[PDB]
């Protein structure tokens, strides 16, 4: 009945330690998630932009075959 | 040839990011002091 | 020896608060992870599907050069 | 020209997702009641 | 004043349970994050490698049109 | 035609990964024993 008072002290500090690091854990997870979202979306946008460019090229190539096939 | 189409998915986890930020704020405001 | 009883009460509620929000933290992290997996894999599948299409086009273009180069 | 090949990696974190769901269930079942 | 001793016991075990699973939570989150980084970066590298290859092809196609357009 | 350029972003969360590993080590070293 003397250790109870020390035990309450121990749990108190351990609890405040645990919450501080659960806090840190959440923030660090949040930070990773934000970076992933930015990169995944930008990489998607590039691929979309890339396909548009590839489609313009195939159209210009198709036009060239038609011009030369009839002008021949 | 073929009609290239992309149809890229976009990631939306803004709610999860923001809800995790609120958890990190509600914790850490959970210090437990004692005595007198 | 009177504060002990109140202190046990405080730790009890703080513990049940902490577990509830650690629970929420895990579920929210799980939910982000699931969305990331779905998007990353779908974006990969598209690029794969896209390269197949680009390869068909280059083959058809290669065929056209050969037909016209020998038929000339 | 060149022989375009993709070789895209696919993400597999189904185990981590599921193990994190089990953690969220084992916590939250950790309420601590008291008294009489 | 007899339940205090049992209550300290309960919080003790519940605290050590909570920390063990917060530990597991962090490691499992770390493991997911590592896999995501590896896959996202590799998929990016492939797209980059792919565009280089697509650019070589368009150059060779452009060369063919020029050779045949002037040699005609 | 057009001058295809990629400009792909690369993901860098090595610090977050490593800081989360340190959290998992600092927890779990937070066992609380008692008595005599
Ligand atoms: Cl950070
Ligand atoms: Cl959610
Ligand atoms: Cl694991």
């Amino acid at each position: 009945q003397n250790v109870l008072v020390d035990d309450v002290n121990k749990l108190a500090n351990g609890f405040n330690q645990l919450t501080a690091s659960v806090s840190k854990l959440a923030l660090t997870t949040s930070s990773a998630l934000q970076a992933i979202q930015a990169v995944v979306n930008q990489n998607a946008a590039q691929v979309e932009s890339l396909v548009s460019g590839i489609t313009e090229n195939f159209g210009a190539i198709s036009t060239n075959f038609k011009v030369i096939s009839q002008r021949l | 040839g073929k009609n290239l189409t992309a149809d890229m998915s976009k990631l939306n986890i803004s709610a999860e990011i923001q809800l995790i930020n609120e958890i990190a704020h509600n914790v850490s405001n959970m210090r437990v002091e004692v005595e007198a």
